[PDB]
């Protein structure tokens, strides 16, 4: 049996940790839901 | 029980210890969480149960307790925040600027963020606050890493 417990409010914070690429990526969604890497 | 609007710790004691499996949003009496992450398993919250409403496998959506509450989209240009709950580790906002997943059925927004499984269900959120979808659904690249889309479901 899963449970679940309180981790905090979703609040928008400024000044926050910026980090991460943005990167443009070639994908297919097959019928259980998993992507795949197509090129 | 606690029916507070929130980001929640999915966790699970069938194993070792208590091993967390994934994160949800709580929200409007709804739970929102990724599939993979419960596989359609009614929760638990303290001495309540949550039931599942609505699922889909290819989504990699399910709510429990009523229908899908999370309607915000991204812009596809703005700077997104993603509420990242790790596995025994404080919840922390990590502002990212998405990629673009190209799909025949169309884009999809894409966060490139380095964080265990037990991360899956994490709001991606927007400079209001609002969820425009949920981390934990994409795909692995030449490094290892994973690239998660932007997961949001459908208000009726
Ligand atoms: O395995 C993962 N996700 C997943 C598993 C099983 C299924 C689906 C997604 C889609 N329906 C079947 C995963 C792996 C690494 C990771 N790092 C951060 S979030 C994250 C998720």
């Amino acid at each position: 049996d899963m449970y679940i417990e309180r981790a905090g409010d979703i609040t928008w914070e400024k000044d926050a940790e910026v980090t991460g690429n943005s990167p443009r990526l070639d994908v297919a969604l097959d019928e259980s839901g998993d992507f795949s890497l197509v090129e | 029980g606690e029916t507070t609007d929130g980001v929640y710790r999915v966790m699970t004691r069938r194993l070792l210890g208590s091993t967390q499996v994934g994160v949800g949003v709580m929200q409007e009496g709804v739970f929102h969480t990724m599939w993979h992450v419960t596989k359609g398993a009614a929760l638990r919250s303290g001495e309540g149960r949550l039931d599942p409403y609505w699922g889909d496998v290819k989504q990699d959506l399910v709510s429990y307790c009523g229908p899908w509450k999370l309607d915000a989209a991204w812009d596809g240009l703005s700077e997104v925040q993603l509420l990242a709950v790790p596995p025994g580790e404080r919840a922390k906002n990590i502002q990212t600027l998405p990629g673009i997943f190209k799909t025949k059925d169309g884009d999809i927004g894409a966060v490139a963020l380095d964080y265990p499984a037990g991360t899956s269900g994490s709001p991606i959120l927007d400079k209001c606050g609002r969820v425009i979808g949920l981390y934990g659904n994409g795909v692995v690249i030449k490094n290892g890493s994973y690239v998660s889309a932007i997961t949001q479901g459908k208000r009726e």
